[PDB]
RNA sequence: UGAGUAGCGAAAGAGGGGUGAGAAUCCCCUCCACCGAAUGCCUAAGGUUUCCUGAGGAAGGCUCGUCCGCUCAGGGUUAGUCGGGACCUAAGCCGAGGCCGAAAGGCGUAGGCGAUGGACAACAGGUUGAUAUUCCUGUACCACCUCCUCACCAUUUGAGCAAUGGGGGGACGCAGGAGGAUAGGGUAAGCGCGGUAUUGGAUAUCCGCGUCCAAGCAGUUAGGCUGGGAAAUAGGCAAAUCCGUUUCCCAAAGGCUGAGCUGUGAUGGCGAGCGCGAAGUUCCUGAUUCCACACUGCCAAGAAAAGCCUCUAGCGAGGUGAGAGGUGCCCGUACCGCAAACCGACACAGGUAGGCGAGGAGAGAAUCCUAAGGUGAUCGAGAGAACUCUCGUUAAGGAACUCGGCAAAAUGACCCCGUAACUUCGGGAGAAGGGGUGCUCUGUUAGGGUGCAAGCCCGAGAGAGCCGCAGUGAAUAGGCCCAGGCGACUGUUUAGCAAAAACACAGGUCUCUGCGAAGCCGUAAGGCGAAGUAUAGGGGCUGACGCCUGCCCGGUG
RNA sequence: UCUACCCAUGUCCAGGGUGAAGUUCAGGUAACACUGAAUGGAGGCCCGAACCCACGCACGUUGAAAAGUGCGGGGAUGAGGU
């Protein structure tokens, strides 16, 4: 399990921006990841020291369009806190 | 009026699942037959 | 020790007890409680095989000493407990070693007595011997028939035997209903008559009270349906016309003997 | 077609602004009205995005709709401590070997699964539109780990560790009544803030509002439960210092538990009120909660296992204690949850397990009006005919209608007084049926509780007087009596026509069964009967209690 | 998953009456019976909310509802409801 494909994509939104100043960070990470290997890669990738990893998970949202009602994919969300004098990130 | 049909997940799946069709042998026939024919939700 | 209620209310009207001066104890020893849950009278499939049952209070079972085994070692009773579990009243005794037991009480037994078992204990209440000791026309119970087994004839409140002699290998000992039996020689029983007599004296009042014991209420057969009994059926009260009565099931129910003929007991009860 | 007819699904809205093409229906404001042991506040099963923001109004909405539980685009659920997992077991299920069976398979030992139970460490303030014991703030606690630190023991006359093995515990029922304490309430006194009015009067014992704070840490306690020591050891598969059983000696100490109360936790927060922020005490009342199944009584005699303590068998050269520094995973977490999101085909007068559930009068969670809080209920307005339905009064008569007092009317609360025939002596009995009930003074009545007092609260009585037709001035809480069949009684039944004289019943009787009981399910293994033993089980019949239960065995069994 | 029965384990029942059995006191007796108070708190006990049941009437009967609503009723510490 290479840590680079633990981390999917961030999430940009005002609650996103809005974590970004008091240094809390969001990212979409693998469905099976546990609350270690996120903190794990996220240190790796950024050598970055970090406090504390909060994990949350959405369904998969149903959807239609036209005549056809499938099921959106769905999401693990993770919340990364990181420690006082740290640098951030992209 | 409490009615026929009360919901349970618990009940329906302990009973009508997919594991106590397999376990049993006229279970497997059931879901033979629901194959055969073609049925999108196999079992409960 | 038996004791008539004053008729309060309408249940009360006909009621006797028996307070428990007998009992000298309420809480039992817990090494020897072991845990039972009432069947209800369903098998093992689940389906109902016996009529007329479930739904009592739960009760816990104490493992009864019916074997008398351990012999020699002198035994001291201090307690006389009650056992929802058969009429009778049951007495922790302690031994030397210092290992307790709990065992039938019998009639005339009091705290502090001692107890033997060996082969060659004196005969008083509450000691055991095997048979072949027991000298003749002296009362007994808790009586075997395959040494070693334990206690199985002679068990009910107030219940007793009586030794009409013996004369070999087996002895001739008269069980209660009087249909004395040829039993070996070698089995262990209890010396003196089990101590609740007035057990059947009893009169329980309410319906909720056999209940509570765990009876459930029982239909006659006469007003049942035709298809469920061979009774039902019949407009009105009707009498039943079925030359002999019969049971739920089929068979006669009115003076006629069920004991598969060809058994090997047989033999041995025919002395009467 | 019926036909622009029935229906538009219990209910109070009124008005002024706003938006808008369009407004009874959408938004804001002011009154008014409804629930308030709920129509309130949390939380299950269950629903699965319906939750929030911004847009739209074809369809859904029994009307309209600019509106939303509809459509479209975005957004939203953060846990070492909450619930469940890596902890335990009940019923039941599965089941290696096996037992049985034409085949499939049935049964079941070892063993495992299985909460609705047991054990188990975080709480009170803040915060946005959606989350919050999870995010932030201050204080904590639990399990484990050592690059580290100090205090100590011995590195075999071994320090330390402790078992998937014993033993103790966990460990249990129902009812009743004391006591102790606390939620909670009263605003009684005091305190702080604001106000003194225009309708006649009120700087006055005048009006509105508020009047507190954990978990943890250290003490203390109402209390409850406990006797303690010494020697021995036919037992607890092996051990024994543990447990148990004996014998000798002292008799209150010591021990275990303990709601709560004290300080700190709080130099902080919250706090009426215009980002700041006053006072923040005492008194009175007081549990459906806790001490606690603690005590008493009763019989119907009231789970298991692991967590935990302890005993050795055993391991043993490095460990013990405390600091300091760290680690702590998975799933649930949005929203409705007495409702328009659940179950009833519906935005349906139905049903939906738990916790909290205030004030005035009161015995009360009843009754009526109200608090926090929520709601005004999805078709309207205007005529005020019949007829139908739900209600309120009716002169005189009063059950004359009627199959039948069906329905309706009438009594109803509390305190005094008297209560019959019969009776199984309990009952019958709230029998019947009479009297009083308001308000003021004599009174901060005797007297009682509370407290050192001050004060607060409870209030038997009488004696004077004052009112109205009417004093439990409303809401709501027995109609009664005499006889008789049937059934002793409480209870149960034809969900969805029939709740009864039918069923059951305790009691009685007959009969079967000596225990691999009989009887019953199964073919059989297996069971129930029963870890029960003729004072017990099965079956037939009758049905409390009192007096009794006659003759016939020719026939059928 | 409705319903009948049963097993395991939890949970609910505002408030007020009656007053059993025993027990203490006093008398009573040689002693025992017994008599009167006090205490006591039992009942498939009584009245009555939640809860459950469904006896009467009315309405409804192409209903709000494929069995209900409104006003009265029965049980309400038990064979209890859940």
């Amino acid at each position: 399990k290479d840590p680079r494909d633990v981390l999917k994509r961030p999430v940009i939104t005002e609650r996103s921006a809005d974590l970004m100043t008091e240094k809390k960070y969001t990212f979409e990470v693998d469905v099976r990841a546990n609350k270690t290997e996120v903190k794990d890669a996220v240190e790796s990738i950024f050598g970055v020291k970090v406090d504390k990893v909060n994990i949350m998970n959405y369904k998969g949202k149903s959807k239609r369009v036209g005549r056809y009602t499938g099921m959106t994919s769905r999401r693990r969300k993770a919340i990364v806190k990181l420690t006082a004098d740290s640098k951030e990130i992209e | 009026m409490k009615r026929t049909f009360q919901p349970n997940n618990r009940k329906r799946s302990k009973v009508h699942g997919f594991r106590s069709r397999m376990s049993s042998k006229n279970g497997r026939l059931v879901l033979a037959r629901r194959r055969r024919k073609g049925r999108k939700v196999l079992s409960a | 020790a038996i004791k008539k209620y004053k008729p309060t209310s309408n249940g009360r009207r006909g009621m006797t007890t028996s307070d428990f001066a007998e009992i000298t104890t309420d809480k039992p020893e817990k090494s020897l409680l072991a845990p039972l849950h009432k069947k209800g009278g369903r098998n093992n499939q689940g389906k109902l095989t016996v009529r007329h049952q479930g739904g009592g209070h739960k009760r816990q079972y104490r493992v009864i000493d019916f074997k008398r085994d351990k012999d020699g070692i002198p035994g001291r009773v201090a307690t006389v407990e009650y056992d929802p579990n058969r009429s009778a009243n049951i007495a922790l005794i302690n031994y030397a070693d210092g290992e307790k037991r709990y065992i039938l009480a019998p009639k005339g037994i009091q705290v502090g007595t001692e107890i033997m078992s060996g082969p060659e204990a004196d005969i008083k209440v509450g000691n055991a011997l095997p048979l072949i000791n027991i000298p003749v026309g002296t009362v007994v119970h808790n009586i075997e028939l395959k040494p070693g087994k334990g206690g199985q004839l002679v068990r009910s409140a107030g219940t007793s035997a009586q030794v009409l002699g013996k004369e070999g290998k087996y002895v001739l000992v008269r069980l209660n209903s009087g249909e004395v039996r040829m039993i070996l020689s070698a089995c262990r029983a209890s010396i003196g008559q089990v101590g609740n007599e007035q057990h059947e004296l009893i009169n329980i009042g309410k319906a909720g009270r056999s209940r509570w014991k765990g009876i459930r209420p029982t239909v006659r057969g006469s007003v049942m349906n035709p298809n469920d009994h061979p009774h039902g059926g019949g407009e009105g009260r009707a009498p039943i016309g079925r030359k002999s009565p019969m049971s739920p099931w089929g068979k006669p129910t009115l003076g006629f003997k069920t004991r598969k003929k060809k058994n090997k007991s047989d033999k041995f009860i025919v002395r009467r």
